[PDB]
């Protein structure tokens, strides 16, 4: 059947660029053309071990908007299955018994590969391991990305924030590391700068990156601008309001910015994004979670569907 | 060769490990569980060599090893050759280069890795960083120096 | 229409072997052919005031696995329903005007029966209360038996473990003793021993029962092998630790076991079953979580369904 | 040990654990740690024996053991024989004597003790039953039977 | 220089019989002439990493009615200093070096004998840990018998309640075991017997006991009448609903006592002891309680003086 | 008229060098004739907004130590009196009308200084505000470095972990930055590393400092090797498992370390000095606890005593 059929959606790095642009093709058909009856009599478990409403709800309705069916958990202050501190092992081990795909959020990474091994031949999705990955995440950037650049070539793409803990930011950048004439611009504090081993990564595979402390150095020339949250914890208080304004856009810091740019973020945006910049036309944090249902979609679509049609 | 000064006499066809550095051959006994068999199993440690000056020196009489298992012991045993020897004519020295997948022996230094409380083996991917040896944990995909994952 | 139609699961002894049996085969007939929208537009409350997330993902599986919608909660740190305090018969006496069916979990001991005296016309099934029943649980347990063995007579059952206090292990017991034939052997710690009520009622009914301190001793004459979970609450630390031994199981403590034994394990395994004895043909613990689904489909059908067509 | 042509050899200011039965061998190395060391230390296991057949066999040179080291090895080889040896001849041949406790290597079978997490060496009471050895432990107090304690 | 100068009290195992004596002699001695100064200007730790209110007050009371001053804590809701972590050996070898004795409570056996390993010269007192030892409230409970009986030879006693966990029975038993004469009467269900270990030593030390069902039975001879709480959050609430009404006492199953009978209860009692027996001659529950400040007194200014003028 | 008398204690930056002298000499002085009765009916509040038990023990053990009373509490499970809401001024203004001096703790910065903004006359001591000072001990850790080399000029000291957020590094430099001759030695990866407004107050001063990363380049040469904890809580996992057996110290480093060199910890160490360590003459942490007796008895005996006989 198609490329990812049956298949296991763990790392994207166990995806090729072919498998991307896979899927965000059949999102583009299905947010066209939708199938609400594709995983008509399909059940699905939505184990979330780790809480994210955001990730649960939308991967959900993604799995509503197929028709499929719906079972699973979230935070359970004791691990849910099992009920006692029994292995994740014994417990994807049932869930498999009962289900045709599994969609899991672990708080520890790693979590999603060894379900992997133990899901039978029932398809694990990982929505998320502790700092590890977040495919789906990244597909439907990608998604948001290519559908409104019309591309994923030779893009300058301005990333500010939590640089260094960020896993969208990882992803999101060994993603487009698959592609051609890519321009990095990393926006964040040195304390939270982006990590040698993608940027050692990137001196590889020849991609141009640069470091900048302030938005308005290159807004100028970007077309993507990709907020992270520094997640307040991650800082000392003085510390963090000393570096705060590096980090935060405003509708003013807009007034040099390309037609085109489009400003993302994987949300909660709350203490980087003025609402001033929600009314401008290049917010488009919004429109970006809508395409997760799409994205969320067209991987469950593959991965359950054979001959998918489209 | 050094064992026929007091003769603990050398023996046939088989597998010898040697030029292992001492304190390091007790581990290999340890970790790659080589007590566990009944084939004539005979051990000796710090003993006397020139660069090295001591070594310890497993004996796996009758009874090869894989290509490979002359690596995995490429990160613990690099300067040492397993003897491909076919009786008493030491025929067949094979020198083991490192590995590129280590599995089960290693620890993810990683407390917050799924493998820990979990029954799975753990497995690295091997490369040589700096050349201080890389390795990459199958599961938290995190990459620490072979010097982080061995310390304990 | 069908005999159980309409029809109360709350105790294992409210059943016959009729019931039972009818039971077991619809669910062989269900899992070989299903049908998806046998309860296409029913409504099933999934009422678990306990928690317990393996029955109750297992349980709404098996709904959604005949089509029927599903509504529910679970350990709400203040009783569900009426939300403050209200009787658990306020609680059933409106779900009861929502719902198709009800499925409930309840921490006190004839929950589902005093339920059964409000759901006005709606059928209750009860998946545990307290320490007194779980139904659902000893019918897979059965369905499990029954098709691993091909029959449920003249069976030479072996029962490890918390057998004082495990509910589905006095309920299995009772169910068996509904067939002819069959022999028990019991090898628990006397602190833990089977209630007396029960060797009671196999010594009239004229069964072969024995106690056992070990599983050796009997691994030569067993079918199946059924452990229990010794709640390690149940005991004071060092107690368990010099009695542990008596109750776990490994794949060596196999090599004398019969061709046909399975080992079965209502779960969670985790301190009892060491992870060696899942790789043998014995295990059968997984498998059995998985008939959880077909058995508690059946149920469901002839329950919600008239003319259960088979 | 009986039996001398292909064999190991001799040494001159060191002990011999002979008579040591099969794979307890290597776990009398480990529990003990005794290649921790820079003696000259030489190892036979599953060795050719008379009555007991295959009998490991730990040779380490320059080191002694008084009689209560031996006494260690009590609950793991009642029947071995520790050889104090000097100038090639068996100065003295000693035989492992019950203990009247037993420290570090045992583990409390106590999963409460408060010996675990903390930085303390187990220690047990020794005292033998009909048909066992009793061990108490010196912090929960709780007594187990050796066949638990030493079970995994 | 007094025998227990300076010397840890962790086990009651560690007692020899002139110890126990020298503990109550001295106790006596201090409530007939109290000496209020006598531990002036030293500081104590009441490290309670186990909260337990009547305890813990009752060793803080002593320590006062000897002049000495207190600094310490109760429960820990954290994990026994380390800001979570750190062993206790640590968190000891530091108090240890404010002041001049540690008073200790601790979930874990083993506990207070780890802690003597590391306050170097400062003198630790067990005051529980785990279900090990609890040296004095039993030291107190021994002075209440002494006081009474006016010894603690050729004595009759009797036990009820849960003997199997009762911990304070295990000692007490232990304790008296150490003197001659006495005879013991276990009343408890089969499922909370007395142990064997406990049997043993006795028969091994020609000391006579004897299992009874009723105290009916054995009122007449009884001298001290030891009643035990039932752990009853570890039974199941239908069994402990019947191991109940046999083994709990009333003011009626008094009428046959002797004169100089008495009732102890470590406390607290709740279904055990009728309240209308508080008021009867035998209740002695509460005074013995008070017993504990004049117990606990004395082994405080035993072991923090070289020659006591009492 | 004492220098400290009726003075507050707030922040090493307010203590002057002879003021440190005054306290460290009035220390020993007290270590070698204490003043128990010193400040007897003196009443003393040992308010832990911000529970800590080390310190607050170590401080009240203090306060006993000198005659005084004590009144407290620990944690603020509600919101820091006011029955929630209550500002920390009002419930200072209020205390101190009881007590003759506040010993405080807080998790906020400020909290002590705002304080003695309404304690009127009452002295108010700090023992931690936020990330802020914690004078207190480092009065002691200096008092332990002095007692041990004699002397606070002209040392080499060497600092490791935890730099960029210990807190007590920070003032311990500023502290010694305030005599002559010293030597810094800072030892942190570059995510922790020593502040630059440390560094630039010590160019600024012709003090001389010198980054390293191994204890090995610098143990020959170092007076005080003082170790700081990991704020672990704080880093990404697998990132702390990296920076870790680098800044862990062992007593096998510890071979060519000086004569007359000590180790110290503020305490608590968990993975940053191994246990074989506290057996070498070089190990002074619990000496170094112990003495932060004698630095906060210095400190109230000079602050509520006009001139001391010593
Ligand atoms: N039947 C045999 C043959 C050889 N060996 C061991 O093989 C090792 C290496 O033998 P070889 O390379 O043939 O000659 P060497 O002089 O030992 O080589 P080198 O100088 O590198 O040690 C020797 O230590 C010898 O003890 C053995 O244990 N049994
Ligand atoms: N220089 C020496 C001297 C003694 N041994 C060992 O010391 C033990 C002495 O036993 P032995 O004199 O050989 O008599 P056996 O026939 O082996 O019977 P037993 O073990 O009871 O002595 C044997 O393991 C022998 O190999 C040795 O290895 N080297
Ligand atoms: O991205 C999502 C939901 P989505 O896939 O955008 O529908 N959740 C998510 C992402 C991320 N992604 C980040 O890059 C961290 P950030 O949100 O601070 O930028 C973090 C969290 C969190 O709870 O820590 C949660
Ligand atoms: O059996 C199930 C779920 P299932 O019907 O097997 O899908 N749950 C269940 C059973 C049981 N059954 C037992 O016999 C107790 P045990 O699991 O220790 O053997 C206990 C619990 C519990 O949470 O205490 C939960
Ligand atoms: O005596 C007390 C009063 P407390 O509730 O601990 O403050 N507690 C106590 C004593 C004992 N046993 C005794 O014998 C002491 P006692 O003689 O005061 O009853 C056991 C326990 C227990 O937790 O198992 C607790
Ligand atoms: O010294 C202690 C013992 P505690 O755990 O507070 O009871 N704590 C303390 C000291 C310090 N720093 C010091 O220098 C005081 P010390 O010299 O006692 O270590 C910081 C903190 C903090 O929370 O950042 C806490
Ligand atoms: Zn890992
Ligand atoms: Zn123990």
């Amino acid at each position: 059947a198609n490329p990812l059929y049956q298949k296991h959606i763990i790392s994207i790095n166990d995806l090729s660029r072919d498998d991307l642009n896979l899927v965000l093709a059949t999102a583009a058909k299905l947010k066209a053309n939708p199938q609400p009856e594709l995983l008509k009599h399909k059940v699905i478990a939505s184990c979330f071990f780790e809480a994210s409403t955001r990730t649960r709800l939308s991967f959900e309705t993604s799995m509503h908007r197929l028709g499929a069916s719906v079972v699973g958990f979230s935070d359970s202050a004791n691990t849910s299955l099992g009920k006692k501190g029994e292995t994740l092992a014994d417990t994807i081990s049932v869930i498999s018994t009962y289900v045709d795909a599994i969609v899991m959020r672990h708080p520890q990474e790693g979590a999603a590969r060894l379900a992997t091994e133990f899901s039978g031949n029932v398809p694990v999705l990982n929505a998320g391991d502790g700092s590890n990955q977040h495919p789906t995440q990244t597909l439907l950037d990608l998604f948001t990305i290519q559908e409104t650049q019309g591309r994923l070539d030779n893009l300058h793409v301005a990333m500010v924030g939590d640089l260094k803990y960020g896993r969208t930011v990882h992803s999101l950048t060994q993603a487009l590391a698959k592609f051609d004439g890519n321009r990095f611009y990393f926006i964040a504090p040195d304390a939270l700068a982006m990590p040698q081993y993608i940027l050692d990564m990137l001196d590889e595979k020849g991609i141009a990156w640069s470091l900048h402390s302030s938005i308005e150095e290159v807004m100028a020339e970007v077309d993507i601008l990709y907020m992270t949250r520094v997640q307040k914890e991650r800082l000392d208080p003085s510390e963090y309001a000393n570096v705060k304004a590096q980090f935060v856009l405003r509708a003013s810091d807009l007034h040099n910015a390309k037609a085109n740019m489009k400003v993302l973020h994987p949300l909660p945006r709350v203490d980087e994004i003025a609402t001033d910049v929600d009314k401008t036309p290049h917010a488009w944090y919004f429109q970006q979670a809508g395409n997760g249902i799409f994205a969320r979609q067209a991987l469950l679509a593959l991965v359950l569907n054979r001959d998918l049609v489209l | 060769t050094h064992d026929n000064k007091l003769q603990v006499e050398a023996i046939k066809r088989g597998t010898v490990i040697d030029h292992i550095p001492a304190q390091i051959g007790f581990k290999l006994l340890s970790l790659f569980k080589l007590t566990e068999t009944d084939q004539r199993i005979t051990i000796g440690l710090n003993l006397p060599s020139g660069e090295m000056g001591r070594k310890d020196l497993i004996k796996i009489e009758n009874t090869f090893l894989s290509e490979d298992q002359v690596d995995q012991l490429a990160l613990y045993a690099p300067q040492a050759t397993v003897n491909r020897i076919d009786n008493y004519e030491v025929v067949g020295k094979s020198r083991p280069s490192l590995p590129e997948r280590i599995d089960n022996v290693l620890v993810c230094p990683n407390s917050n890795c799924i493998s820990h409380a979990e029954p799975v083996s753990s497995s690295f991917a091997v490369r040589k960083r700096a050349n201080d040896i890389a390795l990459k944990c199958k599961y938290c995909e995190k990459e620490f120096s072979h010097n982080v994952v061995l310390a304990n």
